């Protein structure tokens, strides 16, 4: 008697011939997307140093930290183009940075391609929701809400 | 003679698939390496213990294994300056196969994934087609460019210490990128563009999370992550 | 038992094997068998350069190279073979460089060269700076280049296949080589590769000595196979003992003392090579340096970094022709059986190997054997196959596995190696060689009852260690009977009983034939004449 | 089958583990921050309510932990960016790591001192 | 004139692409990997499917149900080394994304092949890979 | 290799995902407009102004506009690709589609973002 042959089929949706030993490895995505996601993480990190650490400083350490924060404080800060643009840049840079990072994390912790697909879809959904909600609140804010 | 204890991760592929560590007591002179003690085990006490080794001391890269946590290439573990030589007390050395490649027997892994990833970056010289019959000319400063990646003995001490290689997907690994750097940065080569296009995918060179496990594990001292950086820079300034 | 059909089968993937594969790959349908991975081979342990008369930094023609080879061999080389080696050595180095090899470059940028050992200007005048190099790692680069080319041309590799036998089918016009019976380490299966041509590139055998520089996997198996089939073995008593050998263990130091003024001091702060060989202080031939070291450590003027001679190279092996065909007489040839590298004895090195000629040898004659075997395979046709050729090998494996004796393979092998390095080492005598003969016969009767403790089938290294000990014992007896026959002192073979070269009675190659089939047998010794063209002996 | 193995490698490996963990921490917190701030478009009183519940001692300790996360992520990200851009980066890795350990220590103890004063005076 | 049909057929490379040194003894494949590309090995190449596809009656050059079936056969074959290249052929503007999920092909096949489920499996192999 | 690589795969996926979202968006819009209190017979500027004084309905209508226009524009791209015989006709029809879609998205976004209840 002999040794039973090894099954090459990972999952139903995966062509085994894709992980053939002698098969040519060729790029499996949009060309030059990884280069620019890599460069984006670097540049947006350089910007986020200033944006995020200045936000944290001014919030927690300046006068009375969180113990001064309320609606009137927010309404006085957002009456200034400086802080409006600062918070919009912070929201957009931080969400795209974090979403690309979690793209990487999912890509190397998800074992099945179906899990990877659906987790990337959930990630894109959550990031889009947070971006549109934050952008709406920033753009359409009025201190005289009541 | 000090009587070290070796704790080896055993695995018999056929008869039982139910086995973990085993401890052997072996004498240890100070002019010993770990391969001498593995030989003592295999010759005298055990003999089911199966590892790889070829050379005397001209490095071939056969016996990469995981010793006390780190990938160490057994023949070089030097077994000399034992710190418990200060307090007289029991010693233990934990030995197990390298991680990421399928185990075939205790301390013997399957290196075919490693070599299939290596010979996918086209690791050979590609030129025009009119051989000059007279030793293609190259500067003594074009020579020193791709140097330091010509020392790869292909032992997989680097690839099998990359967290990104333990992870999912199919990362090329540090060793494939070392042996591709060797040719990309060669003056007398005519395929740098296609090699840089091979290394420019999702599973290529952008999956390095800039851990230096590879640089710390290489037994030749190759600066594996500096090679990976130079490939990244050649790809982004283009 | 599996069956394969290939045109050319190469046994060995070292320097010579992968060179022959590079050549015979495009032509025919070739396979390569290796007990290792291709890049794990001894060749990669080579650090010295590769010598050729290119004349880039100085001026030299290949004739001075040829004379220096012939005189280094102590007048036992074949001048036709030496000629061919040099005048093809130029193009061998050039083709290595054109395959991708990273040589060190000269201020212009062609190839840098350096001086080495006993290379002379012209007939013993001055250094000549012949040796090419890549770094402190030349053999590693050569091996990587050959492997990258075998990857380019998509050669089929059967890694970890211990080729255990060959199948000589007896045609009415003599024997002919048809197949190779191999043992897959990974599964325990026997494979039969039926071929038209067979190339043997299995490297040397220096592991019958306790203190040696060779790999742990250089037991000598092409030699043992060819010797068990009834074919002869040539000049096996000529072992080269490198002088600098890590007096403790056996590793090589070929780098330091050659490069710079490393003086060899004995015990007292005293040099000796200036009195044992003038006209050169310590860059004399390796055999002379080792005789001097052994003599002084023997006469009581040694210590007790230290060094001591280590067995390094075997100048004998399978007797071939300049094209690679394996002889079966002094004249005849086995059809479809070639050999290259350190297992082959074209007798280029003769009685002493000149440094940096081995990488040259393997390149030149591996290419020659490759093209020769490719031509033969494309010209002829499959011959036959005996009744179930793997019968002997399967019975041998089965019966060495299936019982429980009372001896230890490690003990038998350690006894063999200790006895050889005591008696059949740098200095030999009749009484010591007879003692070693009795020792080897005792160990051959002990080997009859050993224990393989594994009994498994998947990765059985203990089985193969016993099988390799068999080859070690055969080759040890061949060496001892040859060295007991040759009553002179030529090259690597020195004898305290007859310490002067006898150019009238012993200027011939020794050839040994095995009589029986079991281990304990008889060794019949014949003689083969040495070819001469221009160079004549002189002290 | 699965074995539990601590690889015990470079300190860059633990820097990378901490970088990944702190980055994901900031991502999830930011989801929550953006929601509770979106609460500023419904009324002043709702916003005031939820942030008054964000001014407790437990959430003060949590804000110290978030300061630590953001600070380490920023510093190690500067190190990573330098490794990737500066051509002598990979040499001086493991000196950048000591530098940022020291910087984290000083900035973090200063920030925790200020925040602890604010939390005491209440 | 069946030559447009057969030109679309022999454009998905409907042959086994492999290494270059055959194993002399019928390279191995499991009875589990074998039963995967079954049900697309029944195609007699009659064109009853491609000539019922409205997307094929339309403009451009849609490959067709039959070409996609005979490419599914080779993409889901273990002993093949061009699955990725075939999937890259079917991933164009006129490849597998022009199927409007009409089941005319499935209804017309005389061997009963489930042509549109083969097309769906190729689509999902392009989504999750 | 006729167009941008992997553009068709993502247009396909976008049609699926925008369909899943547009179920709720478009059908809730139609319900609340036509069959809640008086249907169309209650609709006027004051109704629009008190509906668009709510973040809920503002974001609802902007998401509806953007998803519906990109969905319809991709679908009509497919229809044009299946019915246009000449390459010049396909070019100019895709350009007209892109122009009309851009104009409608610009106008709808302007109206939503800039709407003020107190205009006269
Ligand atoms: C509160 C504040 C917190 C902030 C929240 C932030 C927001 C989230 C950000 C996202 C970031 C990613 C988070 C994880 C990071 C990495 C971790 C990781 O990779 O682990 C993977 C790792 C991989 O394991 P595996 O062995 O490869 O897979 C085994 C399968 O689980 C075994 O199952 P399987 O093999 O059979 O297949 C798995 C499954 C898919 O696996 C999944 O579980 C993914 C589920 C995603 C939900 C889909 C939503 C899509 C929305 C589309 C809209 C556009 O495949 C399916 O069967 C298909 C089912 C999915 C159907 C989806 C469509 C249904 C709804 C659509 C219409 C709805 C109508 C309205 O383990 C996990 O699966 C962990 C699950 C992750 C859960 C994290 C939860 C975080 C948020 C929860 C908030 C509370
Ligand atoms: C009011 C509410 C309604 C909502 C409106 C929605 C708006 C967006 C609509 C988007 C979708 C459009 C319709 C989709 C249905 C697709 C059906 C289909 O494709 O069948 C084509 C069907 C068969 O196509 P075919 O057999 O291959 O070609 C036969 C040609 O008709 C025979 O022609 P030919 O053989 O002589 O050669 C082709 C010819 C004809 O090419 C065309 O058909 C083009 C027609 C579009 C007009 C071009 C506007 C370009 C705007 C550029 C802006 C960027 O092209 C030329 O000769 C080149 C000259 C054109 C130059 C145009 C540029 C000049 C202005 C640029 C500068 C402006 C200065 C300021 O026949 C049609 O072409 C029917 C046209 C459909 C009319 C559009 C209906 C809706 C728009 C009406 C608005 C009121
Ligand atoms: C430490 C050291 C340093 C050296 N330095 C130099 C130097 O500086 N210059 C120089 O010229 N020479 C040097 N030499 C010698 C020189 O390298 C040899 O002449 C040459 O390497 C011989 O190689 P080969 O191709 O004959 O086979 P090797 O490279 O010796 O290896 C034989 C190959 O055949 C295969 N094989 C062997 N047995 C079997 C079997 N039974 N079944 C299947 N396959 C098998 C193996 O896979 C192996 O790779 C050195 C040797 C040593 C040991
Ligand atoms: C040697 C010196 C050290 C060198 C490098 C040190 C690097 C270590 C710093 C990284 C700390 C990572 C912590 C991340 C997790 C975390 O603490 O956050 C959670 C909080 O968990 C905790 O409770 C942590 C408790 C505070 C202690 C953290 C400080 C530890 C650092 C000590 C450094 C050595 C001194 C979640 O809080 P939140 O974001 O959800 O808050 C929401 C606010 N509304
Ligand atoms: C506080 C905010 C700090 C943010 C700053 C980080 C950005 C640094 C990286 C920017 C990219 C430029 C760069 O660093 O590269 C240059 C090198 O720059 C340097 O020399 C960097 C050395 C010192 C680091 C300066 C950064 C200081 C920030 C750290 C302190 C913040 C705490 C070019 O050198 P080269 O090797 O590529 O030359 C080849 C070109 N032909
Ligand atoms: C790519 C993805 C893009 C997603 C876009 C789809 C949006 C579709 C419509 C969603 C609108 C959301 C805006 C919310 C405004 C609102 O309701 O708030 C507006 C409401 C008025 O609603 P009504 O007039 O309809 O009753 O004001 C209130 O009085 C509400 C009382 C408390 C509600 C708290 C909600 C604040 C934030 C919490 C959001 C809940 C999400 C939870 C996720 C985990
Ligand atoms: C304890 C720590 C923090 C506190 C108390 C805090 C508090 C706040 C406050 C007061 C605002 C809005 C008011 C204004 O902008 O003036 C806000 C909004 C915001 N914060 Fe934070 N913040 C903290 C940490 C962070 C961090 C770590 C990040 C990013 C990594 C961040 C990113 C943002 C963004 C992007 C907004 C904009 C919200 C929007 O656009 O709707 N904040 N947070
Ligand atoms: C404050 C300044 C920041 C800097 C300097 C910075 C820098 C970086 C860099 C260079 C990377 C790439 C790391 C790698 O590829 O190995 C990274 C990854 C990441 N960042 Fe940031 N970042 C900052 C802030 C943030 C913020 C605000 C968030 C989330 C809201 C975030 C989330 C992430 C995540 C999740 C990763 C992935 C970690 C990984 O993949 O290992 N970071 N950061
Ligand atoms: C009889 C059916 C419909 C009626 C009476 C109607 C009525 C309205 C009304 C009253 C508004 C603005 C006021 C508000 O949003 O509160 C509006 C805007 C809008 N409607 Fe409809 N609608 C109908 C069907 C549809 C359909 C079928 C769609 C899309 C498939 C749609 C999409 C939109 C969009 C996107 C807006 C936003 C306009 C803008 O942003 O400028 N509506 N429609
Ligand atoms: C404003 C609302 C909508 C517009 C303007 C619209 C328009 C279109 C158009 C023109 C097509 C092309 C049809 C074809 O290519 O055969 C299409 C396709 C499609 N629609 Fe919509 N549609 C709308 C709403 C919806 C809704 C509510 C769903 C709910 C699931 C949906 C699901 C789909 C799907 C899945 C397709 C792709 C059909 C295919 O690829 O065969 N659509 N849409
Ligand atoms: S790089 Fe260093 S470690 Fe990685 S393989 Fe080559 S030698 Fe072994
Ligand atoms: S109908 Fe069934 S059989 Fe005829 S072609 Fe289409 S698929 Fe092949
Ligand atoms: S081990 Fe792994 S991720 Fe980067 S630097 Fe070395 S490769
Ligand atoms: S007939 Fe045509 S479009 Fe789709 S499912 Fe069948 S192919
Ligand atoms: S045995 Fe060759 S490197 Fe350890």
């Amino acid at each position: 008697l002999g040794r039973p042959a090894p099954v090459m089929e990972r999952e139903h949706d995966r062509p085994a011939a894709l992980d053939h030993p002698r098969a040519p490895r060729k790029p499996r995505g949009i060309p030059y997307f990884e280069k620019y996601a890599w460069l984006f993480m670097r540049f947006s990190g350089i910007a986020l140093v200033f944006l995020a650490l200045g936000h944290l400083f001014i919030m927690l350490m300046w006068q009375d930290g969180v113990y001064r924060i309320d609606f009137n404080y927010v309404a006085e800060r957002w009456a200034s183009p400086f802080w409006q643009i600062w918070d919009m840049a912070l929201l957009w840079l931080a969400m795209i940075h974090g979403a690309n990072g979690m793209r990487t994390i999912i890509g190397d912790y998800a074992r099945k391609n179906v899990t990877k697909f659906w987790l990337n879809s959930l990630l894109l959904l959550a990031t889009g929701f947070t971006l549109v909600l934050g952008s709406y609140v920033l753009v359409t804010f009025d201190a005289n809400i009541s | 003679a000090v009587m070290v204890t070796l704790k080896i991760a055993r695995f018999n592929p056929e008869n039982p698939d139910a086995a973990g560590w085993q401890s052997f007591r072996v004498p240890c002179l100070p002019s010993d390496r770990l391969l001498n003690l593995l030989h003592y085990v295999k010759w005298y006490l055990d003999g089911t213990l199966t590892f790889r080794r070829s050379c005397a001391h001209g490095v071939c890269g056969s016996d990469a294994m995981r010793i006390n946590g780190v990938n160490r290439l057994a023949c070089k573990v030097l077994m000399r300056d034992m710190l418990p030589k200060n307090p007289n007390k029991q010693l233990t050395i934990t030995i197990e196969p390298i991680r990421g490649l399928p185990v075939e027997k205790d301390l013997v892994v399957n290196m075919e994934p490693f070599f299939d990833a290596y010979r996918a970056v086209k690791p050979f010289l590609v030129t025009s087609g009119n051989p000059p019959t007279k030793e293609r000319i190259q500067s003594p400063t074009d020579r020193a460019r791709y140097d330091d990646t010509t020392k790869c003995i292909l032992c997989a001490c680097c690839t099998t210490s990359c967290p990104v290689y333990w992870s999912e997907g199919s990362y090329f690994g540090p060793a494939a990128i070392v042996n591709a750097h060797r040719f990309i940065f060669d003056s007398r080569d005519e395929a740098a563009a296609e090699r840089l296009d091979i290394l420019n995918e999702v599973d290529g060179v952008w999956r390095c999370r800039t851990t230096f496990n590879c640089t710390e594990a290489c037994p030749r001292g190759i600066q594996v992550t500096q090679a990976i950086q130079e490939v990244k820079r050649a790809l982004m300034f283009a | 038992i599996q069956e394969h059909r290939y045109d050319v089968v190469i046994v060995g993937a070292g320097g010579a094997g992968m060179r022959a594969a590079v050549e015979a790959g495009p032509r025919a349908r070739t396979a390569v068998l290796t007990k290792l991975y291709p890049t794990r081979s001894h060749t990669g342990a080579a650090q010295g350069g590769m010598c050729a008369a290119l004349a880039n930094v100085e001026e030299d023609n290949w004739e001075w190279h040829t004379f220096d080879t012939v005189k280094g061999g102590d007048y036992l080389a074949d001048q036709d073979a030496v000629e061919i080696m040099c005048k093809e050595a130029i193009d061998a180095v050039l083709d290595l460089e054109k395959m991708g090899m990273p040589f060190n470059r000269t201020p212009e940028g062609r190839i840098d060269q350096r001086r080495f050992g006993g290379h002379t200007r012209d007939h013993g005048k001055a250094p000549v700076r012949r040796a090419c190099y890549a770094a402190d790692r030349t053999g590693h680069m050569i091996l990587q280049t050959l492997y990258q080319n075998c990857v380019k041309h998509d050669v089929e590799f059967f890694n970890e296949f211990y080729a255990l036998d060959i199948a000589l089918t007896e045609t009415p016009a003599g024997p002919v080589a048809t197949g190779v019976i191999a043992y897959e380490l990974a599964t325990g299966d026997i494979h039969v590769f039926h071929a038209k041509a067979i190339v043997f590139a299995t490297g040397g055998s220096g592991r019958m000595y306790k203190t040696t520089s060779n790999a742990h996997t250089l037991t000598g198996d092409g030699l043992g196979i060819v010797f068990r089939k009834g074919l002869p073995l040539e000049d096996m008593e000529f072992h080269q003992f490198h002088p600098t050998g890590l007096a403790g263990l056996g590793i090589l130091i070929s780098e330091a003392v050659r490069g710079e003024g490393g003086r060899l001091l004995n015990g007292e702060g005293e040099r000796f090579m200036e009195r044992y060989a003038p006209t050169i202080v310590d860059l004399a031939p390796r055999d002379i340096v080792a005789r001097s070291m052994v003599l002084e450590v023997l006469e009581g003027r040694g210590a007790g970094v230290p060094v001591y001679p280590t067995c390094h190279y075997v100048m004998g092996g399978i007797p071939t022709t300049v094209n690679g065909q394996v002889l079966r007489d002094n004249t005849n040839v086995i059809p479809g059986l070639y050999a290259a590298g350190e297992c082959a004895c074209v007798s280029v090195h003769g009685a002493n190997r000149l440094g940096t000629n081995s990488l040259l040898d393997i390149n030149v004659f591996g290419r020659r054997a490759g093209i020769a075997a490719a031509e033969y395979a494309q010209n002829h046709n499959f011959v036959d196959m005996p009744e179930n050729p793997a019968e002997m090998v399967v019975g041998w494996v089965g019966d060495i596995l299936s019982e429980h004796g009372n001896e230890r393979v490690a003990d038998i092998r350690g006894a063999l190696q200790q006895s050889m390095d005591n008696n059949a080492a740098v200095f030999r005598t009749e009484e010591t060689l007879k003692q070693a003969l009795t020792d080897i016969h005792a160990l051959k009767e002990r080997y009859s009852r050993i224990t393989v403790h594994d009994k498994g089938k998947r990765y059985n290294s203990d089985l193969l260690e016993a099988i390799e000990l068999g080859f070690l014992l055969e080759l040890a007896e061949v060496t001892v009977v040859g060295a007991l026959n040759r009553k002179e002192s030529r090259g690597g073979h020195a004898r305290e009983d007859y310490p002067n070269r006898d150019d009238t009675n012993y200027m011939r190659h020794t050839m040994a034939y095995k009589q029986g089939t079991d281990l304990l047998s008889d060794i019949r010794l014949d003689y083969k004449p040495v070819v001469q063209t221009r160079y004549e002996p002189m002290e | 089958t699965r074995r539990r193995t601590l690889y015990r490698g470079d300190p860059g490996m633990w820097s990378w583990v901490l970088h990944r963990i702190t980055g994901a921490t900031i991502f999830f917190f930011l989801f929550v921050h953006v929601l509770d701030t979106a609460l500023v478009r419904v009324s002043p009183q709702a916003y005031n309510e939820v942030i008054e519940t964000y001014k407790t001692p437990i959430v003060g300790l949590m804000e110290i932990g978030l300061v630590a996360a953001v600070l380490f992520h920023a510093l190690n990200g500067i190190r990573v960016i330098l490794i990737d851009f500066w051509a002598k980066g990979p040499r001086y890795q493991r000196q950048m790591l000591a530098v940022i350990a020291g910087l984290f220590l000083v900035i973090f103890i200063a920030a925790v001192g200020v925040i602890g004063m604010h939390m005491v005076e209440r």
